[PDB]
């Protein structure tokens, strides 16, 4: 009679809860550096090759893209509370962009 | 009500005010990284003038910390001192009592009517590593002591309540219990407290669910008396090859540990596939490669009976009713008629033999190899089959199956054995 | 292991049985007189060693 | 390089989401947050170039980028504006 | 329902204002005099002021519509109009 007693797991949202306020009180950046770079040089690679891209130009790429995804996300969050939902849709992030003019 | 043994029970092991250590390191929150920006509660201290209470941070308060099972920490909380989520260090347990089960040994009782989501008890014990863990399981092993005292805190940290502890460590296990286990952190520490699943009253039993896992030890008897009772004490066993079907199902089939590893060796090992743990769908080609060796233990007819009375797969009782073709002990095959397992073939009958599910040739193949150790099983009265009254059904299935004769004459042989036989007289009781 | 409430033991379940008929069963099958002996027994079940 | 848009991994966007206070996340969205994304730094990305091929210079500074984030409304602040 | 949508397809297709003039200039006088007193008002800047006001009010209406539309109703609340208000950054 050695076994062990299981501690189980957290409800859905504990963990997500603290979560947010973890990401929310810190400021790193969240999207990795090699591959966001990597994109953007695909990006650019359809217009023009040869485009050598600093250091500073993908770190502020970075940040603006962040920053937008961040207020989309909250716009998008706003959208599902009205809906009487706790999980965001695609079709949110689609109206959120309509209102916002973003999209015609 | 059964009398109170809580200074008994406190004297059989070193009584803890709080959690102790066996190091520094062990038990610290975020796996030791200090999170220097702790999290701070924007409560506003609400101090009641009368009583001098901090009513802040209360239960239904909005206190952000308490639902993200964070303790407040005086002195650096927007909280202020000695608010409503220090339950933890405040050491605010539940009144319980200490009380002599019948089965289970000491039990914890309510001294009072509990609230739905209260917290009742902070289980303690001994902060351990793995290999103390495993030396101290070895010890208490030889030591032969029957009792779980050891709880996961997490990955590689366990608890362990045998020689100090808390009045935690008597709780019994339920299986539809009217408490659980939950872990919360407290500063730096991780603790793991004991909430109220529901509304329970004064002299009710506390109980929680155990999950145990049992690091391949050996299945105990649950004695709980809940209807939802699964029997045995266990849970998920280790990661792959541990079973293949439920344990008293395998040790019916003389299957154990080694031959449920053997199969998933010999197989899964060399690009051949076997699903997860689940014993919903029943893997007939495991059940089939079984080896089957007779019966001599009465205990294992409890297993079998209790596979009968549980397995619904055709290919497990084929292979379950061969065993017993096999088996020839008559003391088995007499606790099986006390276990009424005439009971149980009846319903084996029906499920193959009138629900169709199957090929009538196999069928047929079944019914000629299960008529066989009815035809051979000592009988001496016909109290036995009136416990069932498979004769019943075994006029069914020959009227059924009527164009394949030799089940019919068997039936014919084995009811007019049956018919010869008296009945045992039962006293008749006053109306 | 468990006695109902106000009840010492289940020798009390005793009464309802249907003695008579036990004795004449017991009478046929094995040519013994026991109806008294039942008795006794019931007796003696429902109290170990009366002061007679 | 080849269809590096799976580069922004699951829990990346998890995380981006949840600072934004989002507690539940559907499975659907992921490709619609890719795309967005790729839309945004499309547009930005495609300013830049121009505003580089304009200065007659082969590499794309932060100057550049900052200018054409704060000519679409999207003004920048500690990269030299 | 059915006069609501013909007064949908009316108003879609007509292009004079909606506004009455007389309570839309008495309005902006009221609201111009707290900042300044004794003001005059060329005819053209009210005018330029109604068709403003009018547009901003049913392009809000319209996103208001998609709104309510999103929560499985076809009744517009005011719920709706300061979510609109809030997404689109007024305050
Ligand atoms: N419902 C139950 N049925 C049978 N045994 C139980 C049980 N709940 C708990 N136990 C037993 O109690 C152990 C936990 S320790 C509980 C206190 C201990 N029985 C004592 O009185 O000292 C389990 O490992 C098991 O052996
Ligand atoms: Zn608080
Ligand atoms: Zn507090
Ligand atoms: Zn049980």
């Amino acid at each position: 009679t050695g076994g062990v007693m299981k501690p189980h797991r957290y409800r859905p949202g504990t963990v997500a809860l603290r979560e947010i306020r973890r990401y929310q009180k810190s400021t790193e950046l969240l999207i990795r550096k090699l591959p966001f770079q990597r994109l953007v040089r695909e990006i650019a690679q359809d217009f023009k090759t040869d485009l050598r891209f600093q250091s500073a130009a993908i770190g502020a790429l970075q940040e603006a893209s962040e920053a937008y995804l961040v207020g989309l996300f909250e716009d998008t969050n706003l959208c599902a509370i009205h809906a009487k939902r706790v999980t965001i849709m695609p079709k949110d992030i689609q109206l959120a962009r309509r209102i916002r003019g973003e999209r015609a | 009500y059964p009398a109170d043994k809580t200074e008994e029970a406190l004297t059989t092991f070193k009584t803890l005010s709080q959690n102790s250590y066996q190091n520094k390191t062990l038990g610290n929150a975020h796996n030791g990284r200090s999170t220097a920006d702790g999290m701070s509660c924007d409560c506003e201290e609400n101090w009641d003038t009368v009583s001098g209470i901090n009513n802040a941070c209360g239960e239904y308060s909005e206190c952000i910390n308490r639902l993200t099972s964070i303790e407040c920490i005086s002195g650096t909380c927007s909280c202020g001192d000695d608010c409503q989520n220090q339950r933890f260090q405040k050491k605010q347990y539940a009144p319980i009592a200490v009380f002599e089960t019948e089965k289970k040994g000491y039990g914890v009782r309510a001294q009072a009517d509990i609230r739905q989501d209260a917290f009742i008890y902070e289980y303690l014990g001994e902060v351990i590593d793995e290999s103390t863990f495993r030396k101290r399981k070895e010890n208490y092993d030889n030591q032969g002591l029957e009792h779980f005292y050891f709880m996961m805190l997490q990955k590689g940290e366990f608890i362990d309540a045998t020689a100090k502890g808390g009045l935690g460590r008597f709780c019994n296990h339920s299986c539809r219990p009217n408490a659980y286990v939950d872990k919360w952190e407290v500063g730096n520490k991780l603790r793991m407290g004991i909430f109220a699943k529901r509304e329970i009253y004064k002299g009710e039993e506390i109980c929680f669910d155990y999950n145990v896992d049992r690091y391949g030890a050996n299945p105990q008897k649950c004695y709980c008396g809940e209807d939802n009772c699964i029997g045995f004490l266990g849970g998920r066993t280790q990661t792959d090859s541990a079973n293949i079907l439920p344990v008293p199902i395998a040790e019916a089939l003389g299957s154990t540990n080694a031959q449920e590893q053997r199969w998933v060796r010999l197989m899964k090992e060399q690009n051949k596939s076997i699903k997860a743990s689940d014993y919903s769908s029943i893997n007939e080609d495991y059940v089939n490669s079984l080896e089957m060796r007779p019966i001599a233990d009465k205990d294992e007819a409890s297993k079998v009976t209790s596979a009968l009375l549980k397995t619904q797969d055709y290919i497990i009782l084929r292979k379950l009713i061969e065993r017993v073709s096999l088996t020839k002990d008559p003391e088995v095959l007499k606790e099986i008629v006390r276990l009424r397992g005439y009971q149980c073939v009846a319903n084996i009958l029906t499920m193959i033999v009138l629900d169709q599910e199957q090929q009538q040739v196999d069928v047929e193949s079944f019914t000629l190899s299960v008529l066989d150790m009815l035809e051979s099983w000592p009988n001496s009265s016909r109290n036995r089959i009136s416990s069932s009254q498979i004769e019943s059904v075994l006029e069914s299935v020959k009227t059924k199956l009527k164009k394949i004769q030799p089940i019919g004459k068997k039936i014919n042989s084995l009811l007019n054995s049956w018919s010869k036989l008296e009945i045992s007289y039962k006293i008749p009781k006053s109306q | 292991r468990s006695p109902p409430k106000d009840e010492d033991d289940l020798t009390f379940k005793l009464d309802e049985l249907i003695l008579d008929d036990y004795a004449t069963e017991l009478e046929r099958k094995h040519q013994l007189k026991k109806r008294s002996t039942l008795q006794i027994i019931k007796e003696e079940l429902q109290s170990r060693y009366r002061e007679i | 390089l080849r269809d590096n848009i799976q580069g922004i991994t699951k829990p990346a966007i998890r995380r981006l989401a949840r600072r934004g206070g989002v507690k539940r996340i559907s499975g659907l969205i992921y490709e619609e947050t890719r795309g967005v994304l790729k839309v945004f730094l499309e547009n930005v990305i495609r300013d830049a170039v121009t505003y580089t091929e304009h200065a007659k210079r082969k590499t794309v500074t932060a100057m550049d980028v900052v200018y054409a984030l704060k000519r679409q409304g999207r003004t920048l602040y500690g990269f030299g504006g």
